[PDB]
């Protein structure tokens, strides 16, 4: 799609290779069948389905489809940068010394049995 | 057992069809050397049945398609089903 | 390619639509997409206050209280076993009312999800003793760490794994 | 023209975002 | 045994409590004993069990002989003697200020009694005396008996607006066309678990709603059925002479 | 589910509560609904309304099909024969009891209250056959055999004079934990070579049996 | 009112029989933390 | 005139009550002008406690400690315990996350038009500098940066009998041995059954000042 050169406009990458509009196009039409499927059973949650109970009928509001779209991102789409999380756990490691000890001139390995000695491996 | 299948798969009585430079190539890439010819043939073996599996799987579900009791094709659709039933995932393409 | 790809796009006749795209979307009272004001108003407690225009009905007036008690709670991982009932309905109703919703949890909801806790534990752990024997023995860190590489849609990303790679200290210390 | 370029400054957006923080920090 | 549905004379309850008590040696716990003797009947034979491990021998137990103390001032208080009451209270409570206080109440000049209940309270709240569990329950509690029986209505309005419950019914309520919608939702939030005394405010609101014509007249000849017949199973759930 | 607690009986154990076996009563109705939602939506996409054998067999698709071709020509084994020789006995009609739970299966007669109390507002355009009645009888009646299986598993693996009034003939094996657990460990997810994509994220199947 | 630790114990007791007895401080933590994490989660 | 080092100011900024003083005598805890007491409640004041014996200030503090003082209170504390067995201080400060903090309580207003991710993040780079004019910026020389004095070294050798050998530090935890730590009056709790065991002050004392 022309459009999809269009957006790479945006981000000065005018270098494609012209499998990648395919590529994304097949996935955004993956994704957002996906998402408009589960906001489509949220709408029939909300219409109390059962092996029998009641009907089926379509409006699709925004609402569900917002409900559909944060479950994905529960455990997809990498979000904001936690930083807090970071700061504090980081501080949790950055609390106790250092070794403040001497190699002298060479270098200090893990002791053997935490070495790998990468030998051919054989049975 | 186990060990027969560590005394057979040294001579030539059980190659494994990917020959061994590929997956020599493929060890390499995801980072294991060893001058052993076993392991390598083993992988191989396992490699090549999980295909059998789906193989297996495409022709059954293209058996069912039409008339139970121009030649055959391997399709989208038998596709889709065959690795969804697996953990692959979803195959949802289109046009326009 | 620029000029002759815009002129492309005009030989489409959705020309006047792209030429209508100009403005700023979201035309509410906003959709913020900074980071510092989404972590803060995802930290704070909120409260589910409410109107009332001509009746707004319920019959049981909205409280923060319940908030207050619900982050108060000895929560799991201080104390060493899974939380029994009462706990967890108190922090419940601290993210229902915090979340905006009204009415009392009512006492099947704790069990069915004990439940599936219970069952999500049995399968992570099935893995890891799957990894370290193959037909006595005891289990370490490193061999859930393992497991958690092999399979991570077990558990979902964020909180513990940065947390899991901020525990693996070392033997002397 | 040159009118499409400066009119192309959509600057999308989500819907909704994720902010990872457990329960034992806040 | 649901109720352990008894609820008449001489019943197990009341014949297997006061076996209970011609036996020496078995010490059964205090707030079941308060339970057993005030829910089916045999108050005083409940009170020969509460005075048996209070006075005697020691029971070698604060915290079993400060329980027995409250399950035994709630006996007395449910059969309203006072001079048991506040006889046992100023036997056990520790300050000087309520040592005072609780003796110009049963006197009855409700001028100095207060005083000396906001002068308690200061003694404590960042002083160094502990001041217990219990007899935080009287301050705060007689406090507002005194500021009721010197009628301040206006200065426990304001209190019982942020905490909220029966207090708020009851003294601004009867101190009902106008605001008559705020005033019987929360009777019906309290309305449950009935009393004796929930039932008045239930009835009075029905029956200034048949003087606007909004409340029907057999709704309050109903009302004042099923009111009368939980006040009768109060009269009989109390000892048979007329205290 | 009156013919399912004679089912748990023909398993091995007896002495369910109504609890066990309306939660077994629920399981049932769930696998039973899902298959034929899949079976119908292969037959629809085959393009055809009407609800076949060939389709459902191949749905089961597994060591499962041996034993069902059987129930429908009529119409490891050494453990299965072990047991069977331990139980060989008799008196108070011993082997008598044995085979009411094997004729007393929905597909015996009661084809139609089994349709019924199971869904049927699905396919309104058409209406199966009885032959696959029998056949979800057959399924009905494994799928209970095996998971009273897993739950006298589980129940294992976890390990004066008499006043009288002790009948000293009442026993409580089987209750809402022990089939929990079985249920759990049947959804074995998958044999596990179907959810090979080790090294991933996210993640959702159903699953039968 | 009603006369009035073996819910984790009982969760891996009835895993296995070769022992494999976890460690706390390294592992149980683990595993409480997530507990807690599915949790809130899920009620939100 | 630099004044950004840790001991020096503790030695130097002292003599003056901006503090939060804490009181302690042996069984509760407590700070400030608190009608309350903290017990043993090792929920929180560990928490604190853990900081406080380093020299950290924690996340928390920061938004309750300005919307109380309006001057003449921040930049750091100093806190103010006394025993009851002596009077004794210590110095807490910043750990980048009380920095980050100090941002947070900013976006309770004025969400919009503000520019977040921008000027929040530049602010950081002024404030950063203008705490920090004391930074040790000093090289000094390797025997890799010159020549004619390159070490040797004798543990990547090859003996003749055995091929190489290396330098590989010296725990004490051996293989198969124990793995970590471990796991971890009923007379009167049947004697205290069916037991279940300011605020009024507050609201009269508002009324009898009126």
């Amino acid at each position: 799609v022309r459009l999809l050169h269009l957006i790479f406009a945006t981000q000065n990458i005018y270098s494609y290779q012209d499998h990648v509009p395919l590529q994304l196009m097949d996935f955004a039409y993956r994704y957002t069948t996906g998402t408009l499927q589960d906001a489509t059973i949220y709408s029939d949650h909300a219409h109390a389905s059962n092996a029998g109970n009641a009907g089926t009928n379509a409006q699709l509001t925004t609402e569900d489809i917002r409900l559909a779209i944060a479950a994905r991102t529960n455990y997809q789409f990498k979000p904001v940068p936690p930083k807090e999380l970071l700061l504090e756990l980081a501080a949790e490691r950055n609390k106790k010394p250092l070794p403040a000890v001497i190699p002298t001139w060479g270098i200090r390995l893990p002791p053997e049995k935490y070495c790998l000695t990468g030998k051919d491996w054989v049975l | 057992t186990l060990e027969e299948i560590l005394e057979m798969m040294e001579d030539e009585e059980f190659t494994p069809i990917i020959p061994d430079a590929v997956t020599d190539y493929y060890l390499a890439k995801n980072g294991f050397e060893t001058s052993d010819i076993k392991i390598k043939r083993i992988l191989a073996l396992a490699t090549q049945k999980f295909i059998s599996d789906i193989a297996q799987d495409a022709y059954e579900y293209s058996r069912i398609r039409s008339s139970s009791s121009n030649k055959v094709v391997l399709t989208m659709d038998d596709l889709r089903s065959a690795l969804g039933e697996y953990g692959i995932n979803v195959k949802r393409p289109n046009f326009y | 390619y620029e000029r002759l790809k815009r002129d492309i796009l005009a030989l489409p006749v959705r020309e006047r639509r792209r030429i209508k795209a100009i403005t700023r979307e979201s035309g509410k009272k906003g959709m913020v997409n900074s980071v510092i004001t989404q972590t803060r108003q995802a930290l704070i407690p909120k409260v589910p206050v409410v109107t009332r225009p001509t009746n707004v009905p319920g019959n049981s007036v909205q409280w923060a209280q319940d908030v207050i008690h619900g982050f108060q709670a000895l929560l799991a991982s201080e104390i060493y076993e899974l939380p029994e009932m009462d706990n967890l309905r108190t922090r419940m109703t601290g993210i229902s009312r915090e979340h905006g919703l009204i009415g009392p949890v009512d006492d099947s909801v704790i069990e069915i999800m004990l439940i599936g806790l219970e069952q999500h534990l049995k399968g992570i752990v099935e893995a890891a003793i799957d990894i370290v024997k193959y037909r006595r023995h005891t289990l370490t860190i490193e061999d859930m760490y393992d497991t958690l590489e092999q399979y991570p849609y077990l558990v979902e990303p964020g909180g513990t794994l940065l947390r899991l790679q901020s525990v693996m200290l070392h033997d002397e210390d | 023209h040159q009118v499409l370029d400066g009119v192309a400054k959509s600057y999308p957006l989500p819907l909704e975002r994720k902010v990872i923080m457990p329960a034992r920090s806040r | 045994y649901h109720i352990r549905q008894q609820d008449a004379r001489p019943n197990v309850i009341k014949s297997l409590l006061d076996g209970v008590g011609k036996c020496p040696g078995l010490h059964l716990p205090p707030h079941l004993v308060k339970y057993l003797g005030s829910n089916y009947n045999a108050w005083y034979g409940a009170i020969k069990l509460l005075e048996e491990l209070s006075e005697g021998q020691g029971i070698d137990n604060q915290k079993i002989s400060d329980a027995n103390q409250d399950a035994l001032l709630e006996v007395y208080m449910s059969l309203q003697e006072d001079d048991m009451f506040y006889g046992t209270w100023r036997r056990r409570a520790k300050y000087f200020e309520t040592n005072a206080a609780l003796s110009y109440e049963q006197i009855g000049i409700w001028d100095k009694a207060l005083q000396l209940y906001e002068a308690a309270q200061i003694k404590a709240r960042s002083g160094v005396f502990p001041f217990g569990e219990s007899e935080y329950s009287l301050w705060e509690d007689h406090w507002i008996y005194c500021a009721e029986k010197l009628q301040h209505w206006e200065i426990l309005t304001e209190l019982a607006k942020h905490e909220g419950f029966t207090d708020l019914l009851l003294e601004c309520g009867w101190r009902w066309i106008a605001d008559r919608e705020p005033l019987e939702q929360s009777v019906k939030t309290v309305m449950d678990i009935p009393t004796p005394r929930r039932q008045i405010f239930q009835t009075f609101l029905a029956l200034q709603g048949f003087s606007q014509q909004k409340d029907t007249l057999q709704d309050v000849s109903r009302l004042c059925d099923e009111g009368i017949q939980l006040t009768l199973r109060k009269w009989n759930a109390l000892p048979q002479r007329v205290t | 589910m009156e013919i399912q607690q004679m089912m748990f009986v023909s398993g091995e154990t007896n002495d369910p509560p109504v609890e066990t076996t309306s939660l077994i009563e629920d399981i049932v109705r769930s696998q039973v609904v899902e298959i034929v939602l899949h079976s119908s939506q292969t037959a629809l996409s085959r393009g055809t309304k009407s609800i076949v054998p060939e389709d459902v067999i191949f749905l089961i698709r597994h060591d499962k099909a041996k034993v069902n071709r059987l129930r429908t020509y009529l119409s490891s084994l050494k453990r299965l024969k072990t047991n069977d020789e331990r139980t060989k006995n008799m008196t108070k009609e011993e082997y008598v009891h044995w085979s009411e739970c094997r004729q007393a299966s929905f597909t015996f007669r009661k084809a139609k209250r089994f349709r019924e109390w199971c869904g049927l507002s699905h396919l309104a355009e058409s209406r199966p056959s009885d032959d696959v009645i029998d056949i979800l009888g057959f399924l009905t009646f494994e799928m209970v055999c095996s998971i009273t299986e897993e739950a006298l598993i589980v129940k294992m693996l976890e390990e004066r004079k008499h006043l009288f009034d002790g009948p000293d003939k009442d026993v409580r094996p089987i209750t809402s934990g022990h089939v929990l657990e079985a249920w759990r460990r049947l959804q074995k997810r998958n044999v596990e070579k179907k959810a090979i994509r080790n090294f991933q994220g996210g993640k959702l199947r159903s699953r039968v049996q | 009112s009603q006369p009035s630790l073996k819910e984790l114990l009982r969760n891996v007791g009835a895993d296995e029989g070769d022992g494999e007895t976890v460690i706390d401080g390294d592992v149980e933590e683990l595993l409480l933390d997530l507990a807690d994490e599915f949790v809130t989660s899920v009620t939100s | 005139k630099f004044a950004e080092t840790s001991e020096e100011i503790l030695h130097k900024y002292e003599k003056f009550p901006p503090s939060l003083t804490f009181h302690i005598h042996e069984n509760h805890y407590r700070f400030g002008d608190q009608d309350g007491v903290i017990p043993k409640n090792s929920s929180v004041i560990k928490a604190f406690l853990e900081y406080v014996a380093r020299e950290e200030i924690p996340p928390a503090l920061i938004e309750v400690t300005k919307d109380a003082g309006v001057q003449l209170y921040e930049g750091c504390i100093i806190l103010r315990i006394y025993d009851h067995r002596k009077t004794y201080t210590t110095i807490l400060r910043p750990t980048q996350l009380s920095l980050y903090a100090d941002l947070l309580y900013q976006t309770d207003y004025l969400q919009v038009r503000f520019t977040d991710s921008l000027s929040l993040n530049i602010e950081t780079e002024i404030l950063t500098a203008s705490k920090r004019n004391l930074d040790l910026s000093v090289p000094l020389n390797p025997h890799r940066a010159t020549a004619n004095l390159k070490p040797e070294v004798k543990y990547p050798y090859y003996d003749p009998e055995t091929d190489t050998v290396v330098h590989e530090h010296r725990p004490d935890a051996r293989g198969n041995m124990v793995n970590a730590d471990t796991v971890d009056s009923d007379y009167e709790r049947l004697m205290l059954l069916l037991s279940d065991r300011f605020m009024r002050l507050r609201f009269v004392e508002a009324w009898r000042k009126k």
